[PDB]
């Protein structure tokens, strides 16, 4: 850790210096009211980008939060296979992956994995 | 010297007068939005004068069909300005800012040349 943090800072300093060189090495010209205008294919923009952007994969978005938190429970598997009771480890692991598949196929069949339409 | 014709939008001058006023409403409502959404020098009071100035151009118009067409074209611009299809340049085109005044007095025109 403490080694990694030091190099993490050292890299961040180095990368930071890079633009601090770029900001000075960059040619400097007077900024225009149009030069800094946004790019939207050369025609002025109708709509701010900060309007509410509708969402259609919201349902998947929530399911993503869940499925990760079961990744927290499969990852330890390997580490404790040499040390655990094989029946308990075998049984539980399987009924862990079957539960996941059944959940997935259930929603897939119910059509929730499809986007809002 | 009269002829039978097909009406454009209205049947009576009073209806035409009624339509024209609505076009004034919609423009007069819209000026505050145009100032915000266009990077142009003009302010609401200046623009609200330009609306008055030009509705006055067509002061002597009499034919209802001509008044209909002015209101058809007049409405078309407003939709193109209620939308921002018209760009910053086009809106300021209503002022002819680039063109500088040409003097009208005879002596000035003569000295300046044709
Ligand atoms: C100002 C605050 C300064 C304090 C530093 C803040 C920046 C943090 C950058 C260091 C992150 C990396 C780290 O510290 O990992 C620590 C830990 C390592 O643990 P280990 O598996 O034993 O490996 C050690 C190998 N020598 O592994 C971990 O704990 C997980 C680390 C995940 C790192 C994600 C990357 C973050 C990048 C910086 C974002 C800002
Ligand atoms: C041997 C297993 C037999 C399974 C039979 C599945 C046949 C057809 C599968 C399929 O995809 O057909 C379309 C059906 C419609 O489902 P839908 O709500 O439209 O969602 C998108 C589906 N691609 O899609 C579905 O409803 C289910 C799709 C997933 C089924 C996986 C079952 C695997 C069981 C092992």
């Amino acid at each position: 850790m403490f080694s990694i943090i030091f190099i993490a800072l050292l890299i961040l300093l180095i990368t930071t210096i890079v633009m601090f060189l770029a900001s000075i090495l960059s040619k400097k010209a007077l900024i225009d009211r149009e030069k800094s205008s946004p790019f939207e294919c050369g025609f002025d923009p109708k709509s701010s980008s900060r309007l509410p952007f509708s969402l259609r994969f919201f349902l998947i978005t929530i399911i993503f939060l869940i499925f990760d938190v079961e990744i927290a429970l499969i990852l330890p598997m390997i580490i404790i296979m040499k040390y655990s009771n094989i029946m308990i480890w075998t049984i539980t692991s399987i009924i862990f992956i079957l539960i996941l598949l059944i959940g997935l196929y259930h929603e897939w069949n119910q059509g929730m994995l499809n986007w809002s339409n | 010297a009269v002829q039978q014709v097909r009406p454009i939008l209205s049947v009576d001058r009073e209806e035409a007068r009624k339509r024209a006023l609505n076009l004034y409403k919609a423009w007069y409502r819209q000026i505050p939005y145009i100032v915000m959404d266009y990077d142009i020098p003009m302010t609401v009071e200046q623009c609200r004068d330009k609306l008055r100035e030009e509705f006055v151009k067509h002061r002597n118009v009499t034919d209802i069909r001509v008044i209909d067409m002015l209101v058809i074209k007049g409405q078309m611009e407003l939709k193109e300005s209620v939308e921002i299809w018209k760009q910053k340049g086009h809106i300021m085109r209503y002022w002819k800012e680039s063109q500088d005044p040409k003097p009208t007095d005879f002596l000035s025109k003569f000295i300046q040349g044709v």
